[PDB]
């Protein structure tokens, strides 16, 4: 298509960012320093992003190209293109919230300006001092 | 636009004052040499203090006469012969040479 | 073996790490502090992911260097939005040095075959399948590959009429790129038009150009219609002719129009005995008698015209009714002049004057306010071929013999040196100050300077080459001419002021190791300011 | 000369062992020699030299329809460690070729090519002169230097060119 | 003259050269000679000046030495910097890719006093990096350069800087050190440490120990001064002390006995403030304090400091005249850092010992800490002491340093003006973009010492100088040049190096002055050099000094420009850097007109081969030479042939000498690659034709015959080097071998049973050269696209072998391709002048324009790229070049003609091909060439070619015509530059794209695309060329669905598909979408899907 009139932005909302996502990273791991394999369930990981090779799951089950939209029952990667390992966005559920340092270090503080407080007095509160 | 960027852009090489006072000028700062502009339309008269030029011009319309004290001696008047006692010079025009401080000439001369 | 990792990957790895350690904490039932304290920690270290040497201290690994965050790929110099959007590497397009093409007509651009093969390669592989040169694409493709001798007959009906966007870094003005058709040439170099030379501020000086195949029909087109060479004549600066004679062309063209008395073939009109024998009755007589040892280019001789039209006044005088596609009139010029205006188009009417560039100028500027763009872009590659042909046999070359200097440069200074010892004179006694004196001298030097800057060319006869390349406008300076034959004058210093004593002393007498060792200063200062 | 092969050394860019020049200085001198060949297909040359001495042009034993026209050119200097073995190929042609790869033809590893000069001229000038004034019919004497390598005689030469025109004009 | 056995080249040299041409790799060998120890060097020192000589080592060394423990029970002191036998010969650490490096001993005894026993042995500190003769460092099989650094000197430099608000002269002191702490003394502000403003001077004044009388008596006549004391808060001693003492670190309780002594200790003492010696000998002599003393002196403690602030305060108040108490009277006058007397050359030798002071320093701590640590008795320097952090800290100053360059070896020339090179920047030095428009300028000082046309055209002009001709270094690191002192009018033969201080006190006349045959300035008037820059011209009784020779002030590449002082200081400079770029041609050929400093420089530069020892060559071979000496030994030169140099050019040495020939102590053997029987000959004498012909040079290009592409006159041999290493890895290992799965026989036959291309095998671009196999995948070295030839040699170092390999490797193979480069179209050409271009068209030697004997003239060069330039030294180079190539004789007459008064006896006469020498600044003049080319017609036919005028009436090859007025021919000699289309020319329709950013990998080696910048984006959309720019920033660059379409779509011949979105795009918006940025896209009527 490639015609978008205008282009709008916004803040990304926990339930936006979970709809964009579509795997949770829960493990801390990026790759196996013996065999350079992606980590289940870790950083790079196939299962939430994507698979290594062009049409190949992580395991090594279905690395045929003539079936598309199917997720192997054993690792439970989708065997598409590569590029999505530069596409398919992840997330990181954070047990407890955390707010976002544009909106609180930023000079007028947005967070600050809207609930009208001391930008010092606003770190003591987000840095657990008070 | 960009044509025209690119046509003022180019000759900046073909320079040698120069492209100092064509960046000067475009980013439109206070130049390096603040030479006044009359404030108010009306004739000249010039005292010579202690190496000092005291600048006061008598206006026309009837209101405060424009009062300069510290400008360098080595600044030089307008060519307009030369600016000198007993003379009627306009608004728009620049006292001293050097180059006029553009925010001045639009607060004044719109 | 070794990882060269980003990182992005680390602070992630810290955030993930906090994050099970904080959910472990929140698992086992924890008191307030430790869980607080790891919030604390999570919250500095999705900080530090979002903007890192923002809060405090930045977050290091290896060697006390800061941590790239996530805000760090988009801030800075090295940033998304400024370097890796704005300046992008293309495919379909070469790099090389450039040559001059004088044999090419502007709207051409010679391509060095090698180059030319691999950057239409998909293209002359198309028309390679096409015909049945190629079995197959793969056969194609490994045929061009190889370079077969069957490629090349195909490779012109391949580039005929695709035109190719030549770029000459820094890129500063709209027509530093310009479309060109690519002419096949043997070699490893592209053969620029000596007009555009400007356009790009290129010299053959080793500076490279960037060819670019526009792909597209869209792009094909813009290339051919808004940005081909021909079209865009102009500057879009003072709407003057840019792709006008520079350099050579201009003394080509000057010495072919100028006009010269006791020459060859001259118009004499003789009394009771002759006729006035500087009388020919087509241009083509005149060549003919111009090639064969008889009449000299630069001969004031009265030629009977067809072809061209007249001046202005002799308009009006001879026909005012009837027009000239095949009349005839006579015009008091030279041959050079007539040659000359052959080149400019039919319905152009004559200029009978030497041909200096603002002279040029004028006439491409009546060329193009007056007639299409097309005439302009033909007439001036006539000009320009014209010109370098008459640029071989206008005979500017430069000798120790052809470079003079002034007789009266021995006079003239060593006066100047009696009202400067003078100053000597009267400063030893107690009077003037040394500023004063340095300024004094100043003036008196640069007066000395003015003096031989006018005396040259009281001397210099006008068929000299160094006058022909000056007087031309070609290229060079009364100055750089001065600096050459005479003497240099006074040479600045490095913070801008003048230095009292001269280059007493032509670059062809040579400096004194000394006076060179001054004139050094300037040339450097010149080099760092440029 | 269109490529030396010397039984030795193995590429241009080497040294013979006993030898005063290198590989590349005797292909370079071994382009300033001046040969003359009948037929016109390509012909093997032998040059053979064992122990010391100054191996010349002369030294080189062409086959029958082959001569050497500059036998007191120096090529190599020798001792008697050295032993220079050239084989040195001919081929007619005319004006000059680039080195031709021997990865594009069936040749060995051991060919090495040589920039062949096929120009048995080695210079031409002329002067006219102006004979007879202006007034009863002036005409234009040329006289015309022809200077060959010794391959063969300028007569033979302004021959070839006459006759190369004569083809070339065409009516 | 004076060189034992050069082919004679007739010189244009007016005055007798009372100096010789001395050693041109001085400035880096007796450096080192001075680091190491050596005894050519000790013997100089023993003999010049002081008479108590310390090599650099021995310095840092004594100045190191004792390392003591904090309670000082046990020391440990170095002394006796021996250097054994080395480890190999340096052609052998460029063969087996090592360090050229000696094993350095030093003589350590741990000394205990509680005891008194002292326990001594020899400390091995190393494979120390040790210098060749040619003056270079082979660091990992690569000859490196140090590059010697400018600075300023340790000292205490006066400024005067005027005011915005007040408009009066401050003087501003600055006492910079050799390490510690920055002293300044303002006066309207007091004294500033490491950025510690609002300190009056009066504070330390009195906390060092000065009661306020004393200050009142010291300070004499000053306004300032008794302002400063009187402004002081602080009054007394201990109060002035703890409040200096705060001011200087906070946070720390400021007690007296701590301040009194962190007050001496920073300043005061010797170990913790690093003083140095050139510091010491410059405060000493400008302040005038300790005069006649002797040199390693301590730090300015105190009488150094009120007579620093006793100059300041004279300097504020403004008299010439000063009497210090303690020091000798000297005249007020401030300095300038750029100023050569201020301007300190510190080189090789000290560069090295300022990181060996460094490393000494990193093992200081860890013997330091050991010894603490470590039992006591029961230790032995050997344990205690770490050699790592000392070789480490030079593998580091030969492992990326700024000041440790590549020998730019693209000929002789380029390495030796590679070393002999003064670099403002570097660490301890300027930055490119902190360095103003000031200190790049040329300086009064300069003269004779840095060259002022010698530099860069690129962002580093005036910064990377190079040093002049005579020029030498002094033992401080000040550069000195020689002079001639003259008495009451009568000149002297005594050759005095003086540096650019006592320059400036003297009278300096300059060489070209009329001399009376001894030494007598015939000359009522001299032409001079004032007290700093005044070019003057006084009385010969005033003058005290003169200038040996001229072109004191030119480097050694600068003074091979013949003419020289005929064009301008850009053109020479552009000259003299081409010079340095001039590629090594298959043949070599000298200059038919050159200067002498050409016979000297390929000498010097290293890559000649010279005989040490006179006597005959006993037998010459292409490999080596061996020659018996007079002695009575036989010496056995190897030379390298087709060896790689730097700059992928050849290193071919050519034996010149038969097999018994008579060589003196110092003549040339062997030439090296630009060398013509040891004369530097870089480029060849090409017959030049001065017109503008039919376009081809225009705008500066150049057009050459074929003859050029026939004859291999300016043919090339270039050498490029490819490496591999089979390294280990997780899964496998990798191994160099011919067998590869997925190949055909055709691309594997130029392979041998190693797995690698046969020596000669001719490779195209493309071709396997190395067969490597991963665990299986191919992953074989292929040569780059842009690079074909012969394979020279393959150097290989296996596991198997004893060769060192660098950690994680199995077998190294490293392959040496050489391509015979023809001179092509589009290649750069230069003069010597400046005047390059690149080769226009190359014209089959028939239609190029040719002299009336026949000979067709070799190059053309435009004429309107010669006023404009200016830079006529091309002509006369061309007309002397005519004089120089044809033989002549000057037809004398019964008593010499009148033009020839001023000529040089036994130049009369010259045979064909007479090479000849003007001395760049006192050669051959206009009335001489003029007379000159009144030469013979030595032609074979007996008819001249030029005329008087030196202008041939060349005749058109194209049309067949004679040109209507003569033509400017004769004899310049050209330089092939590095700039050849080979590396240039770079094409890509498609190929492969880089992983990390989806648009085409950048380079000539790579298979690369071109950079379509901003700036060309900028003009893309002036134009309006909207589907252009919107083609070339997506498909044609980032779009991964569009460059696989588009191929596909031109190939079959379809329309190319719209370009969708550009990667560029997507990677922001996922970045911004990363950055929690919630970005959406939406059109009019309704909202679009990422
Ligand atoms: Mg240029
Ligand atoms: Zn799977």
């Amino acid at each position: 298509v490639n015609f978008f009139d205008e282009l709008r932005i916004g803040l990304a909302t926990a339930d936006d960012i979970r709809n964009w996502s579509y795997g949770e990273v829960k493990k801390p791991e990026t790759i196996n320093y013996r065999t350079l394999k992606p980590e289940k369930d870790g950083l790079f990981c196939e299962k939430i992003f994507g698979p290594t090779r062009d049409w190949e799951c992580y395991c090594g089950k279905y690395k045929r190209v003539r079936f598309k939209g199917i997720i192997c029952e054993r690792c439970g990667v989708e065997v598409t293109r590569a590029k999505v390992r530069r596409e398919r966005m992840g997330h990181i559920e954070l047990a407890a919230p955390v707010t976002h340092i544009w909106y609180f270090k930023g000079v007028p503080s947005r967070l600050g300006y809207l609930l009208d407080l001391a930008p010092k007095d606003l770190e003591k509160i987000i840095y657990f001092a008070a | 636009g960009i044509v025209a960027a690119q046509s003022i852009g180019e000759p900046g090489t073909q320079l040698t004052g120069g492209l100092p006072r064509v960046q000067e000028l475009f980013e439109a700062r206070v130049p390096r040499n603040k030479a006044p502009i009359a404030d108010v339309a009306g004739r000249v008269r010039l005292e010579e203090s202690d190496k000092f030029f005291k600048i006061t011009i008598v206006p026309d319309d009837g209101g405060e006469e424009v009062v300069y004290d510290k400008l360098s001696k080595r600044q030089r008047l307008r060519v307009i012969g030369v600016l000198s006692d007993g003379d009627h010079v306009e608004v728009g025009d620049q006292l001293m040479e050097g180059a006029a401080d553009p925010h001045e000439v639009l607060r004044v001369q719109g | 073996g070794r990882f060269a990792t980003s990182d992005l990957n680390d602070l992630y790895r810290r955030v993930i790490n906090r994050n099970n350690r904080l959910k472990r904490l929140i698992d086992l039932g924890a008191p307030e502090i430790i869980v607080n304290n790891e919030k604390r920690m999570l919250q500095e270290s999705v900080d530090a992911l979002f903007d890192n040497g923002r809060r405090g201290r930045p977050v290091t690994g290896p060697g006390n260097r800061p941590l790239k965050s996530l805000s760090d790929l988009l801030k800075g110099k090295q940033g998304r939005f400024r370097q890796n959007l704005l300046g992008k590497r293309v495919d379909y397009s070469g790099r090389s040095v450039i040559v001059v093409g004088p044999q090419l007509k502007l709207h051409q651009c010679g391509l060095p075959k090698l180059m030319a093969l691999e950057l239409f390669k998909p293209f002359v592989m198309k028309r390679l399948v096409d015909l049945n040169h190629a079995q197959n694409i793969k056969s194609a493709k490994r045929m061009v590959e190889r370079q077969r001798p069957q490629v090349w007959d195909v490779l012109e009906e391949v580039i005929a009429e695709h035109p190719v966007l030549l770029n000459r870094a820094p890129t500063l003005h709209r027509l530093g790129i310009q479309a060109f058709e690519p002419q096949l040439v043997e070699g490893k170099a592209i053969q620029l038009h000596p007009l555009v030379c400007e356009a790009f501020n290129a010299d053959f000086d080793g500076d490279q150009m960037a060819v670019h195949l526009p792909l597209s029909a869209e792009a094909q087109a813009e290339a051919r219609i808004l940005m081909l060479s021909s079209n865009n004549i102009l500057s879009p600066a003072s709407g003057k002719p840019l792709a006008m004679p520079r350099l050579d062309m201009v003394t080509g063209l000057y010495y072919l129009t100028t006009l010269v008395e006791g020459a060859t073939g001259e118009y004499q009109a003789a009394t009771k005995d002759a006729p006035e024998q500087g009388v020919y009755s087509s241009p083509a007589e005149a060549i003919m008698a111009m090639d064969r040892g008889a009449l000299s280019v630069r001969a004031k001789i009265k030629v009977r015209l067809t072809e061209l039209r007249p001046p202005t006044d002799l308009e009006a005088q001879l026909f005012e009714n009837g027009w000239k596609p095949g009349d005839a009139w006579t015009a008091e010029t030279t041959l050079g002049r007539v040659m000359f205006n052959e080149l400019l188009p039919k319905s152009y009417p004559f200029v009978n004057e030497q041909m200096h560039k603002k002279v040029q100028a004028r006439i491409i500027n009546d060329l193009a306010e007056r007639f299409p763009m097309i005439v302009v872009a033909q007439t001036v590659d006539k000009l320009k071929d014209a010109g370098f042909y008459w640029a071989t046999r206008s005979g500017v070359t430069v000798s120790m013999a052809d470079v003079l200097v002034p007789p009266q440069k021995q006079e003239i200074l060593e006066r100047h040196e009696a009202e400067a010892d003078a100053i000597e004179r009267k400063y030893q006694r107690g009077a003037l100050n040394h500023t004063e004196r340095n300024e004094s001298l100043v003036k008196i030097w640069q007066d000395a300077t003015e003096e031989v800057g006018k005396a040259l060319e009281e001397f210099y006869p006008a068929d000299n080459p160094i006058i022909t390349i000056v007087k031309s406008g070609a290229t060079g300076n009364l100055t750089q001419t001065r600096t050459l034959a005479g003497m240099k004058g006074l040479v600045t210093n490095p913070k801008g002021e003048f230095i009292p004593r001269p280059i007493k002393s032509s670059f062809r007498e040579g400096l004194t190791v000394l006076e060179y060792f001054i004139n050094t200063h300037g040339a450097r200062k010149g080099l760092a300011d440029t | 000369v269109t490529s030396i092969r010397i039984d030795g050394v193995l590429h241009e860019f080497t040294t013979v062992p006993g030898v005063k020049e290198d590989v590349t200085d005797i292909i370079l001198n071994l382009k300033g020699l001046v040969v003359s060949s009948d037929d016109d297909e390509p012909v093997t040359m032998y040059l053979r030299k064992q122990g010391p001495g100054v191996v010349t042009a002369g030294d080189i034993v062409p086959p029958a329809g082959v001569t050497v026209h500059n036998p007191d050119m120096h090529i190599a200097t020798l001792n008697d460690k050295g032993k220079l073995e050239v084989e040195l190929v001919v081929e007619r042609g005319r004006g000059y070729v680039p080195a031709v790869q021997n990865k594009a033809s069936g040749a060995e590893i051991g060919r090495i090519p040589v920039d062949s000069i096929y120009s048995p001229v080695l210079k031409v000038t002329y002067k006219v002169e102006a004979t007879r004034v202006e007034q009863r019919t002036d005409f234009d004497k040329l006289i015309i230097d022809v200077e060959t390598k010794n391959s063969i005689s300028p007569r033979d030469a302004l021959a070839s060119a006459g006759g190369t025109l004569v083809e070339l004009f065409g009516l | 003259n004076s060189v034992p056995g050069a082919p004679n080249r007739v010189s244009f040299a007016k005055l007798r050269e009372p100096l010789e041409v001395p050693g041109l790799l001085d400035v880096q060998t007796d450096s080192f000679e001075w680091l190491v120890g050596s005894d050519r060097w000790r013997q100089a020192a023993i003999d010049r000046g002081e008479e108590n000589p310390v090599g650099g080592l021995e310095e840092v060394l004594a100045e190191l030495s004792p390392i003591e423990d904090f309670s000082g029970s046990m020391s440990l002191s170095f002394s006796d910097p021996r250097f054994d036998e080395v480890k190999a010969s340096v052609d052998e650490c460029k063969d087996k890719d090592m360090t050229y490096a000696a094993p350095l001993f030093v003589t350590a005894e741990f000394i205990n006093n509680n005891t008194g026993e002292i326990k001594s042995q020899t400390v091995f500190m190393g494979d120390f990096p040790m210098m060749t003769e040619k003056g270079t460092f082979i660091i990992n099989g690569t000859e490196r350069v140090v590059v010697s650094q400018l600075v300023r000197s340790p000292g205490v430099y006066f400024d005067e800087t005027i005011d915005k608000s007040t408009e009066k002269t401050l003087h501003s002191v600055k006492v910079i050190p050799g390490r510690g702490a920055w002293l300044e003394f303002d006066v309207d502000v007091g004294v500033r440490i490491d950025r510690k403003r609002r300190q009056p001077v009066t504070v330390l004044l009195k906390a060092l120990g000065w009661t306020n009388e004393q200050i009142v008596e010291r300070f004499g006549f000053s306004e300032i001064m008794m302002g400063t004391l009187e402004k002081d808060t602080t009054s007394g001693t201990d109060e002035a002390l703890l409040d200096i003492y705060r001011k200087l670190r906070p946070g720390e309780p400021p007690t007296k006995e701590s301040a009194q002594t962190l007050l001496e200790n920073l300043f005061f003492k010797e170990k913790r403030y690093d003083l140095a010696r050139v510091g010491r000998y410059k405060v000493n002599k400008k302040l005038g304090l300790n005069a006649g003393k002797p040199i390693t002196s301590s730090t300015l403690t105190e009488e150094d400091v009120v007579a620093t602030i006793e100059y300041l305060v004279r300097l504020h108040e403004g008299q010439t005249s000063m009497t210090v108490p303690g020091g000798v009277e000297v005249p007020v006058e401030v300095d300038d850092i750029d100023h050569f007397g201020n301007r300190r050359l510190r080189t090789v030798g000290e560069l090295i010992q300022n990181q060996i002071r460094v490393g000494l320093s990193r093992m200081e701590r860890v013997v330091r800490e050991r010894m603490t640590t470590q039992d006591v008795e029961a230790i032995t320097p050997q344990t205690l002491i770490n050699i790592r952090p000392v070789v480490a800290a030079i593998k580091e100053f030969f492992g990326t340093s700024q000041l440790s360059q590549f020998m730019d070896q693209n000929n002789p020339l380029s390495g030796l003006t590679h070393k002999r090179r003064l670099s403002a920047l570097g660490p301890g030095g300027l930055s490119r973009e902190r360095a103003g428009l000031e200190v790049r300028d040329v300086h009064p000082s300069h003269y004779g010492r840095m060259c002022p046309i010698e530099t860069p055209e690129g962002p580093n002009i005036g910064l990377i100088g190079s040093l002049s001709v005579y020029a030498r270094v002094n033992p401080f690191g000040f550069i000195e040049t020689p002079y001639r002192k003259v008495e009451n009018g009568v000149v002297t033969d005594q050759i005095d190096y003086l540096t650019a201080d006592e320059e400036d006190r003297h009278v300096v006349a300059q060489a070209n002055s009329p001399t009376d045959e001894n030494g007598r300035f015939t000359e009522d008037r001299v032409m001079v050099r004032k007290k700093g820059g005044e070019v003057e011209f006084v009385s010969a009784d005033q003058v005290d000094y003169m200038d040996v020779s001229p072109r004191q002030m030119v480097s050694v590449a600068t003074a091979m420009i013949p003419f020289l002082e005929h064009d301008d200081a850009n053109r020479a400079l552009m000259g003299a850097n081409m010079q340095r770029q001039a590629v090594p041609l298959v043949r070599s050929e000298a200059p038919l007109v050159g200067t002498g400093m050409e016979l000297r420089a390929a000498i010097d530069a290293g890559d000649v081969v010279v005989a040490d020892k006179t006597g005959v060559i006993e037998e010459v071979s292409a490999d080596y030479i061996t020659v018996m000496a007079d002695d009575g030994t036989r010496q056995s030169y190897r030379l390298r042939k087709f060896a790689r140099s730097n700059h992928g050019t050849c290193a071919n040495q050519r034996p010149i000498v038969d097999a018994g020939q008579r060589v003196e102590a110092g003549q040339v053997i062997a030439d090296g690659p630009c060398t013509q029987n040891g004369e530097m000959a870089l480029g060849k004498n090409l017959l030049v034709a001065i017109m503008p012909w039919e376009g081809h040079n225009y705008e500066d290009a150049i057009i050459l015959s074929n003859r050029l592409v026939e004859e291999d006159v300016l043919t090339s041999i270039h050498i490029e080097e490819h490496e591999i290493d089979a390294r280990d890895t997780k899964l496998g290992a990798e191994e160099i071998t011919r067998d590869i799965p997925n190949v055909s026989d055709e691309v594997l036959a130029d392979l041998d049973e190693r797995g690698i291309v046969r020596i000669g095998a001719e490779v195209r671009d493309g071709d396997i050269l190395v067969g490597k196999v991963t665990p299986v995948r191919d992953t074989s070295l292929k040569v780059p696209h842009g690079e074909s030839g012969k394979v020279i040699g393959i150097r290989v170092f296996s596991r198997e072998d004893d060769d060192e390999l660098p950690a994680g490797v199995n077998e190294l193979v490293r392959v040496y391709v050489a391509q015979k480069r023809k001179i092509s179209d589009g290649d750069k050409l230069a003069g010597r002048h400046g005047n390059k271009g690149v080769i226009g068209k190359i014209l089959p030697v028939e239609d190029m324009p040719f002299l009336p004997d026949g000979t067709p003239v070799d190059i053309i060069l435009n004429t309107h790229g010669v006023p404009r330039r200016m830079n006529i030294g091309q002509i006369l180079e061309t007309h002397l070049g005519w004089v120089a190539k044809a033989g002549w004789n000057i037809d004398v007459a019964a008593g010499v003609p009148d033009w020839a008064s001023k000529l040089p006896e036994e130049l009369y006469s010259a045979p064909a091909d007479s090479t000849v020498a003007t001395p760049v600044f006192d050669g051959a003049q206009e009335g001489e060439l003029a007379g000159l080319l009144g030469s013979t017609l030595p032609n074979r036919d007996g008819e001249v070619m030029v005329d008087a005028d030196g202008k041939s009436t060349l005749f058109d090859g194209r049309s067949g015509e004679p040109f209507p007025y003569p033509v400017t021919v004769g004899y310049m000699y050209i330089l092939k530059l590095h700039h050849l289309v080979d590396d240039k020319i770079h094409a890509r329709s498609t190929g492969p794209y880089s992983m990390i950013t989806q648009q085409p990998l950048g380079g000539k080696a790579q298979f690369g695309g071109q950079r379509f910048g901003e700036m060309e984006c900028w003009a893309m959309q002036a134009y309006g060329a909207a589907y252009t720019l919107q083609e070339l920033l997506t498909i044609k660059s980032d779009d991964t669905v569009g460059r696989v379409k588009v191929y596909e779509a031109i190939v079959k011949g379809e329309n190319i598909p719209e370009p969708g979105i550009p990667e560029s795009f997507k990677v922001l918006l996922k970045e911004l979408q990363s950055l929690c940025l919630n970005v959406e896209v939406l059109s009019s009527d309704g909202a679009a899907i990422e």
